[PDB]
């Protein structure tokens, strides 16, 4: 709640800015490494998010190509960073582990 | 000959220090230098082999 | 596998492009060029440089200690 | 005794590719030797041009 | 329809370097694959011409080599392009393995392991290569190294004498190495084709580590020309060495004909092994050192199981970027050490860089990954 | 994260392949032994004492 939470939060906000994907207009979940669980979750995204996600990634690849970056104004502010993919991925993991528990019996 | 901390031998490859008896004292070498089979046939001659 | 036409699904994105025979190969080469490189350097010095100077210091010291260990004064 | 031979041989040693392999390797051991005996023994019998020469020239 | 697409031969070429979908993304660090290819044919091409003159017997070993540079027309550029090409080959090799680690390219299990096999192979190839001119360093570098296997319990002896063709680095030992150094680059090349076969299953990774299917471009004309330009640079580097500083990377000691009783004080392997040499002597044990030296390169195969981050590339991970360059710097220390005598400062600092190399890979990088995840709420 | 392979079924699976994995080691043992004419091991075998 107090100084303590803000400190961790500000340590997190610091790394975020240092990680620097926001400079390419990206979002945390856009940088997630695609594995089986991730592929399925990407698959389950509804039309809108999936479309936005592809354009974001395209904007970035395009930048990373000419090794430019976005104007400061358009970086993605921490806070404002939507974990759109998270709930889907969590459910995909939660599903797999169920098969995995079933496979032990 | 005559190199190393023991006034005997020093092998430069990985730092083997030997003494004047040919024994390993420092470095990675596992055993003492081999003593060949030999005998003295007189005061001036030595036959090794 | 591979092949264009079967990579992935994308919608609603337009891409405007221009013939190379219509544009210049080096637009503002130094004008925008140099600023960028400084920026990239700045972006990475704190992550790249520190280990290298750390080696450098250990290199020059280690060298001095070697040379100066092979002389003797009293004793 | 005859049908049951090939049979037992299949039963105890042939199904499981394990034993099937265990036997051929073990069977290769005994065979390699027994073949080299007979084979050399054959090479000798048709010859005798060297070796019994030894009994003569040395023995000291 | 189009011949390039359907002819049983061109299909290959076409799907390998013409129509192949490639990231719009890949940067200069991606040029090393083609440069490694160029280094390979170059070593094969000059290497061949060198074999049309070099003779493989101790009596003329050194002599033939000299014959090459003085009498054989242009045998000198050929000889030097060869020698320097070997170094260029190692520079690109190390750069290539560098790019892979930084960018997470190793997530391609098979492609990468074939690369480890490519590494040991080009390494084993070059160790034998340098024994050929039968110089002091050749014989001696050949002696130091071969013997290493003599630590393997119950069998090191028998084995070392077996690959020696005697009780020492003799005549048997030179012709042998010529033969293998001739056949290894052909096998390298076939194994490199399987490298590409497997790589082509996924396409290239890229600087962001994010999938690029959404923005793929044809290999020609983009990466044919970006590959052309970068080869010209490799020609610059290569030619700068042979035409200006031909011996810079070479020991002067190998210019003195071998002598089995001599034994130089100086005694080091070629520059491209110094880091591994350092790691080896930093251990006061016969078995230890060798085991550790092996573990030093075979650890490239442990890397994928040590991947811990939720992101593939290191581009967006600074704790890891720092650790990475520490790893580079620590190898540079290892190179430096291995080139120095086993005395004073050098011993203990050499033993520090060693533990570090292993701590950095086996523990520090994996941990930094877990922390960077934690910092992102992942 | 090898916990995925830890449970009753997996334990039954391991027991089922034990005789096979054992026999496959018997094959590799004799296999090396015979192929290198293992002086140490072979001396014990009756009839394979060619010395
Ligand atoms: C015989 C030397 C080698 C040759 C000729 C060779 C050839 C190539 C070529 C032509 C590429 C195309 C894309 C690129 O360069 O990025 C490539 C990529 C790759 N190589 Fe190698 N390689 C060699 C050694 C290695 C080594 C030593 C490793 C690592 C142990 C390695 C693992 C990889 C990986 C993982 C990629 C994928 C790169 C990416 O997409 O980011 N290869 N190689
Ligand atoms: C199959 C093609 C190759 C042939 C025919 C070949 C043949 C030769 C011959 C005859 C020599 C002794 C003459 C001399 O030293 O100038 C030599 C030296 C060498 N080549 Fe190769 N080799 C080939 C591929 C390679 C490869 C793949 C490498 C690894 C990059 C390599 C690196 C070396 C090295 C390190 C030496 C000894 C150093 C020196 O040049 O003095 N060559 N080679
Ligand atoms: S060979 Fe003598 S110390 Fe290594």
């Amino acid at each position: 709640v107090s100084a303590s939470s803000r400190w961790l939060e500000g340590i997190r906000k610091w790394y975020y800015n240092a990680a620097g994907f926001n400079k390419l207009g990206l979002m945390r979940d856009d940088t997630i490494h695609e594995n089986d669980d991730v592929k399925e979750a990407i698959r389950r995204l509804p039309e809108n998010l999936y479309d936005d996600r592809v354009f974001r990634i395209k904007r970035a690849l395009d930048l990373s190509m000419r090794q430019q970056i976005l104007p400061k104004e358009q970086w993605t502010k921490y806070e404002e960073d939507k974990s759109y993919l998270e709930p889907y991925l969590k459910e995909v993991i939660r599903e797999r582990k169920e098969r995995e528990e079933w496979a032990k019996k | 000959a005559n190199a190393g901390d023991f006034g005997g031998y020093y092998c430069p490859c990985h730092g083997s220090h030997y003494d004047a008896s040919g024994r390993i004292r420092k470095g990675p070498a596992p055993l003492n230098l081999e003593v060949p089979s030999y005998e003295f046939t007189s005061d001036d001659m030595v036959i090794v082999g | 596998g591979r092949q264009f036409g079967h990579l992935t699904r994308v919608r609603h994105v337009i891409t405007y492009s221009l013939s190379p025979f219509e544009q210049r190969a080096f637009p503002h080469y130094f004008s925008k060029g140099i600023p960028n490189v400084l920026r990239r350097t700045r972006a990475c010095i704190l992550r790249v440089a520190p280990p290298f100077v750390a080696f450098y210091l250990v290199y020059t010291w280690g060298t001095q200690e070697f040379e100066k260990s092979k002389r003797k004064n009293p004793a | 005794v005859a049908p049951t031979l090939t049979a037992r041989l299949y039963s105890l040693l042939f199904r499981r590719t394990s034993t099937f392999a265990l036997t051929i390797v073990v069977g290769a051991l005994f065979f390699e030797r027994a073949f080299d005996q007979g084979a050399d023994a054959i090479y000798e019998h048709i010859n005798e041009g060297k070796l019994w020469k030894h009994i003569k020239h040395k023995y000291e | 329809t189009n011949i390039r697409k359907s002819h049983p031969l061109m299909k290959i070429v076409n799907n390998a370097f013409i129509d192949l979908p490639a990231p719009s993304n890949i940067s200069s660090w991606w040029n090393f694959g083609s440069l490694l290819g160029i280094c390979l044919i170059l070593q094969i091409l000059t290497g061949l011409f060198l074999a049309m003159h070099y003779t493989s017997d101790t009596t003329t070993a050194f002599s033939s080599v000299t014959h090459i540079c003085r009498d054989v027309n242009y045998g000198w550029i050929i000889r030097y392009m060869h020698a320097n090409g070997a170094s260029m080959f190692f520079i690109c090799l190390y750069m290539h393995v560098g790019r892979g680690l930084y960018y997470g390219s190793y997530t391609f299990l098979e492609t990468w392991n074939i690369g480890v096999i490519l590494l040991l192979t080009v390494m084993a190839t070059a160790f034998m290569g340098y024994v050929l001119p039968w110089g002091q360093m050749s014989f001696w570098g050949a002696t130091v190294i071969t013997n290493l296997l003599s630590a393997i319990p119950y069998i090191g002896t028998n084995l070392v004498e077996w690959i020696w063709g005697g009780f020492s680095v003799d005549k048997a030992t030179l012709t042998r190495f010529f033969a293998f150094h001739f056949i290894l680059p052909f096998i390298i090349m076939a194994i490199a084709m399987v490298h590409l076969l497997f790589l082509h299953e996924t396409g290239s990774n890229n600087p962001t580590g994010i999938s690029s299917d959404v923005d793929k471009i044809p290999f020609h004309p983009y990466y044919t020309i970006k590959d052309i330009l970068g080869a010209l640079l490799l020609i610059l580097a290569l030619m700068l060495l042979v035409l200006f500083a031909p011996d810079l990377l070479g020991d002067p000691d190998n210019y003195t004909p071998a002598n089995p009783l001599n034994t130089p004080p100086h005694i080091k392997p070629e520059w491209y092994f110094l880091f591994a040499y350092a790691i080896l002597r930093s251990i006061p044990n016969k078995l230890g050192g060798v085991l550790a030296l092996a573990f030093s390169i075979l650890i490239l195969a442990l890397i994928p199981l040590l991947h811990t981050s939720k992101q593939r590339s290191m581009m967006f991970r600074p704790l890891s970027q720092c650790l990475f360059w520490a790893l580079v710097a620590d190898l540079l220390t290892l190179t430096w050490i291995g080139g120095q005598p086993v005395e004073h400062p050098y011993i203990t600092i050499g033993q520090l860089a060693s533990v570090l190399y292993f701590l950095l890979i086996l523990v520090l990088m994996p941990t930094a990954g877990t922390i960077e995840n934690k910092l992102l709420k992942w | 994260m090898l916990t995925r392979f830890l449970g009753p079924r997996y334990r039954q699976l391991a027991r089922n392949w034990v005789p096979t994995a054992q026999l496959w080691g018997a094959v590799g043992a004799v296999g090396l032994v015979w192929a290198t004419d293992w002086r140490l091991i072979l001396d014990w075998v009756p009839y394979i004492n060619g010395k």
